[PDB]
RNA sequence: AGUAGAAACAAGGGCCCUG
């Protein structure tokens, strides 16, 4: 490995990519936890975070977050992001049966 | 990018982009909505999720 | 700070005002862009009459009034006026002054820690200082030289990307506070992100100025030039001072950013992966997206996936076609048939079959278009300009310099529109055997052809003995072909005319979608194959380095 | 499904299809334009004649079917009544062009080429602004002895001269370069004769009674005949004028490879050849002079300001022997002035001023313009002096374009070597020098024979007519030298035995004898075009005599 | 002796020298022009039908399958046999392929419907219908958004076709509202303002807004068209021409029969705008939009309908004036009527038969187009008239080819004999006739094989490159003293590849646009003697500068560039020897002039100062629309440092990002930065307040 | 850190990995190692009796 | 006076300003 591309991992000239759900002392950086994050139903009670917080919320917790320009959502920290081209092509094949 | 197919092949799965356009050549209306069904067909799919 | 309070109460004093307050209330935040070209609209028709005009005055230049205070910088140095107390009409927020203030500035101003950061904003232009340092001249010459027009690239880039890739990586290398929800590109390509924000953290910038340079970095920008030699990307950024129409500088460039071995590689891979996926029948298509996702290959320093490179190339060659098929990628209009490029300029046609007895009596049949249609065609240092007509080669220009090459790409253009007896009547040579399923699968005749000529020269000198050979007319000579490619002859081949001087390659920038059927048959929206995997080459036995192919 | 329209929802915002149209609901799903009750009103009226509603018009579109034979039979009965005259030049040649008949064209540029004579002083580089140099060279006392009489040899409006001259002499003395509004000053410089603006509101057929009211008479301009005098400009501007260095350039950079050594040494080439000529020394007159009159009218309108009309250059470089490392020199070809440049807009007006000496007896014909003062004496021995005062105009345009007049270096540099790389390439050889030297173009006749030197001597004359183009611009060359390129083609086609034809010949000489008027130099190349096509003829067809 | 120097062309190929006849090096160079072109507007329809408008009740001349007065064919006509054109279309369709142009309106459509309405600014001047002048389009756009939300309410749309169908409405209105020193106007005041087309003269047409959106949509599938066809050259230029007609000429080369003799004709249209029609465009968009979906219908067929009610306005009025030329009367358009009889007899003759198509400073035109409208329409109505064939011409063995862009075409014809040469030319002219399209007789010429020009671009056995027409490019653009040098530099670099501009052409033009940046921005060489401003300060601390090749042109340097180095700013190959401080104070960020293309951003790149012409005039209160804008663009850029660059996107107004931004930013520098609770909690207030004000006034 | 010719000596470090990677000792393609080797003299010959 | 062209300039705005 190295500390300039800390999410690969050489095992025999394999990659395995690491997933970025917890930064490190190298790797630590804003961009290290955001797989970990999802959207969710919005939550007015949440309480709303700068974005350096976001090292310190717990698994599972939600909180609002203002977003990109002029959005507001709402993020919970449980990595949800499946594969959609496997279910697409799997749900259409069985429409030809 | 030209046509209304690219521009839903650019984060829709080419799959359902082909799915809703049959739809729409079945139903006979402008392809315009080419957009809108594939996203109805996709969420189905990950609605399911198997 | 104190700053922040300024800004709100700037706010709430725009806030009390009427119009401000119905328009920043209503709508989104887009009409920002709108707002931002309604004010300071001002051309002028000739601007350098209008530059020297102005600069004979005292003070031809707007500034910034504390940083001038602030920098300590007085109205007169010594006798020379530099800027006088006013207030620029549309500005408001600025003062008159003069030119030489700059000079002023740069000799006694204030000074930076480091500015050694620029090396990294113009990294492309200090590239193009560098690989100019590499350069051994030899000779000027001169001679009538071979120029052909056609499209390429003229900047060395790595990792060439998208407009919509490189927006949000201006935005995640800078404005990491305003950056939009995170994207696939930047979790897939952290290395990069990370590479680039630790140089521009924490720095004195202009961060406009480097997000623009960004952009003209990952820009490969293509223009459709006259030409001569190789193309490589090196030559054409200073292609002005190595050869005109009448003089050559000639120059060893070979060692400066290879960026064509890499382009090898990816058409390797390609090759290798669809020669793999071959094998099942029933569903080579699906075997072939999950070969292409489950594989890797290192550029550089970072590893990218093959997928994401595939969609950024430009090779228009057979291998990466079928992949951009497979994945879904827009592709240029260019067709393939062996090693052979074409582009039809003109014309259409309808499929039309005809049966051909391969040996005594054995009937196969074979698709052949009927309407004119015009080919531009490229073949290894030999180009074209044919025309076909109803199962008839009509005519063919060949502009190109050597005999080997103009006898293939003959051969192969006569085998393209199925011209000649031999189509009507098969060689005795040719089998059964030969002519189809190879692995199961059936090859049409002019692919057993395109064998054929292959497989032996006398086959190929039958083929072109096949079309018509008339007697040299006088005058003719010179545009005349004979069977060994010669410039003139007593006698030469049937409506073969021959020039000097490469045929101009055609251009358009229009995008088709294009499938695949089951047995990797390109279909492009009506009948024609713009490709297949029966013009590959065999099979060969290669050493990749720095790739993953992490399938079992 | 949160996080993918959260993505979606961003990339058509990103693309503006954000909306209802893309994305309505089940009811909004019919849009249409917004037909409204004067557009349809508007539309049915626009159709063509046949049909009445935009209905029938649509109904008959849609279903068109194509019927050849009408379509022939009506292209034949077209074909027939209009009868499109061919003419091939070879049976039906090209009359000679036809000139103007009258007086001599009058010289026009405003700076004397030929005639003008000029002060001379070593350099001084301390003192090297307009002003300073004026000043130095009034000092001596030279300038000083002018004393014109009250007797112009020709012209009119001469004591306003003299007493502008005076004025002159009297600003330097003071060293304040400006003049003050007086009878003089005003006739010449018109302060005070632009028509004042009278209200239509207070208007009445009495007042027009009063004072004549008629739509300006516009009185196009005048016809004039071939100029005698322009090949004697031309014979002296091809030589050259006993200093060099006239014209400012700059630096030759370092060089690396062979191409840059071989762009170097043509370079250094032409350079030497044209920086002596007396063409180049125009140049350098016209550019260092309105750059200066430029930057006057910029900072000091409003003040009749006074502008010397000068240059700078060197002394030639003599061999080792006498005094070495020749000298630099301020040369006074004379002055000018500019009347107030108050330039509210672009292509102004602004009548200037405009002094200058000579040794020579005015034409009548040629320096109608000027208004001659024979002016004592001037050594070299003695030789009588003549100061021919002009009253010229300029505007904003005409002082930038001059002050590129630079410009035909680069051309005639591209047509020589356009020249010399083409005659080397049909041999593989660098033929260049050899090509310079050798390479004969013709240029004249003399004594019935034609004149013939090498290319090293006939970039002058390439030179003088870029110049001559960037002096003489107007309308009416734009005009010619666009309507001549036929004629040109044509000569092209009959060398190489192409049986060019036409439609309408006579048209086109009309269309260009009617755009040849009082400007030397459209008449003078189209007298020279005659003489081309006739002396082509003894070798060529398509041209009668 | 008598110098000739055209004897040059005796013995020497006329390509190689032709650019010794462009006069490029010098200087370049109403009503009475607008009345002839309406003249012979209404000439060259050669028909005499009038109708008799509703809307206007003003007589309407029919341009259009009325043809009369066979007299002199030779000359322009205007009239259109819409049979013939439609029939030229449906062999343009039958060559190109089955469907052509669904998918060229398809690929319209995909890029009509998401264009946003704010690209209406990148344009020429444009006509304003509210204080009767051009303007640029940007301002144009701006007046009429807030006509509209003065009228009936803010204009809450955002994209094409939702301002297209406002338009529309707009023209329903009988009353219109728009903000001036706050007049209103009835319905037919600005029906007739919004078509009115003005004209500048640089002649040139200035459409009204109202119109150019439309105009937009019908210019975009022309382009989608024109691109695919292979005999036009408008969309393209430069390489790609010249690639088009050497295939062609190959091409015809191969095809002809030994017997069989090519000939080329450079054409040169004549009247090209004025015998245009657009009513045939009209029924040609309209067999073109026959499949495609109802909605193109529609869209398209405004703008021709527009075009062929277009008045045109007359500019300036005559002059009057007395003998001695002291006095002088100016007169408007509006009261040339009053003093009819004070004018000279052929303004008289001209001005009476216009009298009744003339209102009020302005001339109703039925018919006819006007310069830059509609280029692209045209070049596909021309190329229709190439693909004519028919079974006579392959009976003689004669079959024409070429090559035409807007109101100039090459012809390539071929044959077995001259009479029949001439004969497929006046088969070409008569179809051209057929559809309005003429052509000059003079300005048109023709040759045996390799001798034409197209464009400013003659043609043998090579192609001689114009250089002149290149010419004025060689100048300081007057950006700023980064941008010029750099600029020259890519100028002499492009025309060295494309133009074959020689070396040493090249390194003269280079010096030459060193010594003129020298003299525009007041600067010289420090070893020059020479004194002034700049200079002056120069030499005072020249002393300082160890290393002097470092130094930038601008100040006090030299020249370190060559043909080699062309693709390479000075400021990148002077970087390494220049000095620290000197590097350090130029590239320093923090700049007062530095505002922000291949270009270096040093203190160099300032920007000039802004007219004031304006101070006097009374155009002060657009200045505070202008100024209210500004300073909210200024702060939201203050807050959002991204704005600029990244289209800003959400579903948040302005006022709430910056709300909920700064409170965010605040409670950031509290938790660590250098803020106290009572200065947060200030802050917090001052937020609160200013947002409860916002809502509550509006 | 301090050197003339870096581009060429870096190819040709990547050209030895790969060559090595292909348990070949050789290098076909012959680009860097010319340079390098020919920056001390490389030139064409007149003959003298072409002179 | 003059320029140039197929019409415009030969200062314009409020005693004061400006390209």
């Amino acid at each position: 490995w190295s500390k300039a591309d800390s999410s690969k991992i050489y095992c025999h000239g394999i990659a395995i990519r690491v997933p970025l759900v917890v930064g490190d002392e190298h790797m630590d950086t804003s961009l290290a936890l955001l797989e970990g994050f999802s959207v969710c139903e919005n939550d007015p009670r949440a309480p709303m975070v700068t974005r350096q917080d976001l090292i310190d919320v717990g698994f599972g917790q939600k909180v609002r977050l203002f977003v990109g320009q002029g959005s507001v959502r709402t993020f919970k920290r449980t990595a949800s992001q499946r594969a959609a081209s496997s279910d697409v092509n799997k749900n259409v094949k069985k429409i030809k049966m | 990018s030209k046509t209304f197919a690219e521009i839903a092949e650019a984060f829709l799965e080419p799959e359902a982009v082909r799915i809703a356009k049959e739809a729409v050549e079945e139903y006979g209306d402008h392809e315009r909505k080419i957009i809108q069904i594939g996203i109805h067909f996709q969420v189905c799919c990950m609605f399911c999720d198997e | 700070m104190s700053l922040l309070l300024t800004i709100a109460k700037e706010y709430k004093r725009l806030c009390q005002d009427a119009k401000a307050a119905q328009m920043m209330t209503v709508g989104t935040v887009s009409n920002y862009t709108t707002f931002k070209k309604w004010t300071t609209s001002r051309k002028e028709k000739n601007p350098s009459l209008r530059m020297r005009w102005a600069m004979s005055s005292k003070f031809p230049i707007i500034a910034n009034k504390r940083m001038l205070e602030e920098a300590q910088i007085p109205k007169e140095h010594n006798n020379v006026a530099l800027w006088e107390d006013t207030e620029d009409v549309s500005k408001r927020d600025h003062v008159l002054a003069s030119a030489s203030c700059i000079n002023y500035w740069n000799f006694c101003g204030p000074c930076v820690n480091n500015s050694e950061v620029i090396k990294e904003v113009y990294k492309s232009r200090f590239g193009r200082l560098e690989r100019r340092k590499e350069i051994m001249w030899k000779e000027l010459r001169f001679t009538l030289v071979d120029r052909q027009r056609r499209r390429v690239d003229t900047q060395p880039v790595e990792q060439r990307l998208r407009t919509g890739e490189i927006k949000d990586l201006q935005m995640w290398t800078l404005f990491e506070d305003e950056a939009p929800l995170a994207s696939k590109f930047i979790l897939d390509n952290y290395g990069l992100v990370k590479e680039m924000r630790s140089k521009f953290a924490n720095k004195p910038l202009n961060k406009e100025v480097v997000a623009h340079m960004l952009e003209k970095q990952f820009n490969p920008e293509s223009r459709f030039l006259p030409v001569f030699g190789a193309i490589r990307p090196e030559r054409m950024e200073l292609i002005h001072a190595l050869g005109g129409e009448t003089w050559i500088q000639e120059a060893n460039t070979a060692g400066i950013s290879n960026v064509d071995q890499r382009k090898n590689d990816i058409r390797a891979v390609c090759r290798k992966v669809c020669l793999a996926a071959n094998a099942s029948i029933m569903n080579a298509k699906s075997k072939l997206v999950e070969y292409i996702k489950s594989t890797s290959m290192r550029i550089g320093e970072t590893e990218r996936k093959l997928e994401e490179l595939i969609l950024e190339t430009d090779d228009v060659s057979p291998e990466v076609t079928l992949c951009k098929s497979a994945l879904g990628g827009q592709l240029g209009k260019t067709l393939s048939f062996g090693p052979m490029l074409l582009k039809k300029i003109s014309g259409s046609g309808v499929k039309v079959k005809d049966t051909v007895y391969i040996q005594g009596v054995r009937a196969v049949q074979f698709e052949y278009w009927s309407e004119q249609e015009e080919f531009y065609g490229e073949y290894k240092s030999a180009t074209a300009l044919f025309s076909r007509k109803e199962r008839s080669l009509e005519w063919i220009t060949i502009g190109g310099g050597i005999n080997e090459d103009r006898k293939r790409l003959l051969a192969m253009c006569m085998i393209f529109c199925r011209d000649g007896d031999y189509f009507k009547d098969a060689p005795a040579t040719i089998t059964m055997a030969d002519l189809s399923t190879k692995l199961g699968r059936e090859i049409p005749y002019q692919y057993v052809m395109m064998n054929w000529i292959q497989k032996s020269e006398d086959n190929l000198e039958a083929l072109l003995y096949s079309r018509g050979i008339v007697e040299t007319n006088p005058g003719k000579m010179g545009s005349s072909m004979g069977i060994d490619g010669s410039k003139r002859a007593i006698k030469s081949l049937r409506a073969v005319t021959i020039q000097s001087g490469k045929i101009d390659m055609p251009e358009s920038k229009e995008k088709i979608h294009l499938e695949l059927s089951d047995n990797l048959e390109a279909f492009d929206s009506s009948g024609r194959i713009v490709a297949t995997i029966l013009d590959l080459p065999s099979d060969k036995k290669v050493t990749f380095q720095d790739v993953s192919f992490q399938h079992p | 499904i949160f996080s993918f329209l959260a993505t979606a929802a961003d990339f058509l915002r990103k693309e503006n299809m954000f909306n209802e149209i893309f994305l309505p609901d089940n009811e909004e799903t019919i849009i249409e334009m917004k037909k409204g009750k004067t557009f349809l009103e508007l539309r049915d009226e626009s159709v063509p004649l046949p049909f009445q509603t935009y209905e029938q018009m649509k109904d008959y579109c849609e279903k068109f079917k194509g019927n050849p034979r009408e379509l022939a039979s009506k292209v034949s009965q077209m074909q027939s009544n209009i009868k499109l005259p061919i003419k091939h030049y070879e049976q039906n040649k090209f009359r000679q062009i036809r000139l103007p008949k009258g007086p001599m064209a009058p010289y026009t540029h405003k700076f004397l080429m030929e005639e003008a004579w000029m002060f001379t002083k070593i350099s001084d580089p301390e003192r090297s602004r307009a002003g300073e140099i004026l000043i130095d060279f009034f000092k001596k006392g030279n300038l000083s002895a002018i004393r014109p009489k009250d007797k112009p040899l020709q012209g009119k409006y001469p004591i306003h001269y003299k007493n502008l001259w005076n004025q002159i002499k009297a600003a330097i003395a003071d060293r304040t370069m400006v003049i003050n509004e007086n009878d003089h000053s005003e006739f010449l410089g018109g302060i005070g004769r632009a028509s004042k603006k009278i209200p239509e509101i207070s208007l009445t057929q009495d007042v027009i009674t009063t004072e004549g009211l008629k739509q300006s008479e516009n009185k196009l301009p005048e016809p004039r005949s071939f100029p005698r005098w322009f090949n004697a400009e031309w014979m002296w501007a091809i030589k050259d004028s006993d200093l060099t260095g006239w014209v400012p350039m700059a630096e030759y950079p370092p060089a690396d490879n062979e191409l840059e050594d071989y762009a170097e040494h043509l370079n250094k080439t032409m350079e030497g050849v044209l920086q002596g000529t007396n063409c180049a020394r125009e140049m350098g007159k016209c550019i260092l002079t309105v750059g200066a009159l430029m930057t006057e009218c910029r900072l000091f309108p409003g003040k009749i300001k006074v502008v010397p009309i000068y240059a700078r250059s060197k002394e030639r470089k003599s061999m080792q022997e006498g005094l070495p490392v020749p000298s630099e020199m301020d040369c006074l070809f004379g002055i000018c002035v500019k009347s107030k440049s108050h330039l509210n807009k672009d292509d102004g007006m602004y009548t200037i001023i405009t002094f200058e000496f000579s040794i020579r007896e005015p034409n009548l014909e040629k320096h109608q313009k000027y208004t001659v003062f024979e002016a004592g004496h001037t050594t070299v021995r003695e030789v009588p002096l003549y100061l021919y005062c002009r009253t010229t105009a300029l505007s904003k345009i005409k002082n930038d374009w001059l002050s590129k007049a630079r410009r035909c270096f680069i051309t005639t540099m591209d047509t020589v070597e356009t020249i010399c790389l083409r005659e080397s390439a049909k041999a593989e050889e660098n033929l260049v020098e050899k090509t310079l030297n050798e390479k004969q173009m013709w240029i004249g006749k003399k004594n019935g024979e034609l004149i013939a030197q090498p290319l090293r001597e006939a970039l002058r004359v390439q030179l003088v007519q870029q110049f001559y183009f960037c002096i003489y611009n107007d309308s009416q060359l734009e005009g010619f030298c666009n309507e001549q390129k036929k004629i040109l083609m044509a000569l092209e086609g009959d060398k190489k035995n192409k049986s060019s034809f036409g439609f309408n010949p006579e048209g086109l000489l009309e269309k260009i004898e009617e755009c040849l008027i009082n400007n030397p130099m459209c008449l003078f190349m189209a007298q020279r075009l005659n003489e081309l096509v006739i002396e082509a003829s003894k070798r060529g067809a398509k041209f009668f005599k | 002796m008598e110098i000739n120097p055209y004897l040059m062309f005796l013995n020497n190929d006329v390509t190689s020298l032709i650019s010794t006849t462009y006069p490029y090096t010098g200087p370049p160079p109403s009503t009475k022009y607008t009345l002839e072109t309406i003249k012979r507007t209404y000439d060259y329809s050669r028909t005499s039908v009038e109708k008799t408008s509703k809307v206007f009740n003003i007589p309407r001349r029919k341009f259009c399958n009325c043809l009369e007065d066979k007299d002199e064919l030779v000359k322009p006509t205007g009239n259109v046999d819409i049979s013939s054109l439609l029939g030229l279309a449906e062999m343009m369709e039958k060559r190109m392929g089955e469907g052509f142009f669904k998918h060229c309106v398809m690929e319209a459509e995909t890029e009509i419907l998401k264009m946003h309405f704010s690209r209406l600014t990148e344009g020429r001047q444009t006509y304003d219908w509210t204080s009767e002048r051009n303007m640029p389009a940007a301002t144009a756009l701006q007046l009429t958004v807030d006509a509209i939300k003065e009228t009936e309410g803010p204009f809450k749309g955002t994209t094409m076709l939702e301002y297209c169908n406002k338009m529309i409405e707009m023209l329903d209105w009988k009353e219109i509202k728009f903000k001036k020193v706050i007049d209103s106007i009835k319905h037919d005041e600005f029906l007739i303002r919004a078509l009115t087309i003005n004209t500048m003269a640089k002649a040139i047409a200035t459409p009204g807004m109202i119109v150019r959106p439309f105009s937009k949509i019908v210019e975009t599938v022309a382009q989608k068209i024109c691109e695919k066809l292979k005999e036009s050259g408008l969309p393209v230029g430069g390489n790609e021409k010249k690639a088009k007609l050497k295939t062609t000429v190959t091409s015809l080369n191969a095809r002809m029969n030994s017997d069989q003799f090519a000939v080329n004709i450079t054409g040169d249209n004549s009247k090209w705008n004025e015998c245009q029609q657009p009513e045939a465009y009209l029924a040609l968009l309209a067999y073109i939009t026959k499949d495609s979906s109802d909605l193109m219908k529609d869209l398209c067929s405004v703008a021709p309908v527009l075009f062929c009610n277009k008045f045109v306005k007359l500019g300036q009025g005559i002059r009057l004036s007395n003998k001695r030329k002291t006095k002088e009367v100016i007169i408007k358009a509006e009261k040339m009527g009053k003093y009819k009889n004070l004018m000279r007899e052929e303004y008289k003759n001209l001005f009476e038969p216009l009298e009744k198509y003339i209102q009020k400073d302005v001339c109703f035109l039925p018919g006819g187009m006007l310069m830059g409208m509609f280029n692209m329409l045209s070049t596909v109505l021309g190329v229709s008239t190439l693909c004519y064939m028919d079974e006579e011409l392959k009976a003689k063995g004669c079959f024409w080819t070429g090559l035409q862009s807007s109101d100039d075409f090459v012809l390539f014809a071929v044959a077995s004999n001259w009479s029949n040469i001439h004969w497929t030319i006046r088969r070409f002219n008569a179809v051209c006739k057929l559809i309005g399209i003429n052509m000059s007789l003079e300005k048109s010429y023709g040759s045996l094989p390799e001798l034409f020009e197209f464009t400013s671009m003659f043609f043998d056995g090579e192609f001689v490159s114009n250089l002149a027409m290149e010419l004025p490019a060689f100048t300081t653009a007057g950006v700023n003293e980064g941008v010029d040098f750099t600029a020259a530099m890519s100028i002499i670099k492009t025309n060295m590849i494309n133009n074959s501009l020689s070396p040493s052409t090249a390194l003269m033009a280079l010096r030459i646009c060193l010594q003129e940046f020298r003299a525009t921005y007041r600067v010289h060489p420090w070893d020059s003697r020479v004194k002034g401003g700049r200079m002056k300060i120069i030499n005072e601390f020249i002393k300082t500068i160890e290393n002097k090749d470092g130094l930038l042109i601008a100040d006090g340097g030299k020249l370190m560039n060559n043909i080699s180095t062309l693709h390479i700013p000075e400021e990148v190959l002077k970087f390494e020897k220049m000095d620290e401080q000197y590097r350090n104070r130029v590239f320093n960020p923090k700049n007062p002039f530095t505002n922000f293309n291949e270009a270096v951003v040093s203190t160099h790149s300032f920007r000039t100062r802004a007219n004031r012409t304006l101070l006097n005039t009374d155009m002060r209160a657009m200045m505070a629309e202008e100024k209210r804008y500004q300073m909210v663009c200024d702060m939201f850029k203050s807050v959002f440092e991204s704005a600029d660059i990244n289209p800003p996107i959400g579903a948040m107004s302005i006022g709430e990002a910056i709300e909920e931004k700064l409170l965010e930013r605040a409670k950031m520098k509290r938790d660590i930065g250098a803020i106290e609770d009572s200065e947060y909690e200030e802050i917090k207030d001052i937020i609160r307040d200013a947002k409860k004000a916002r809502l509550e006034s509006r």
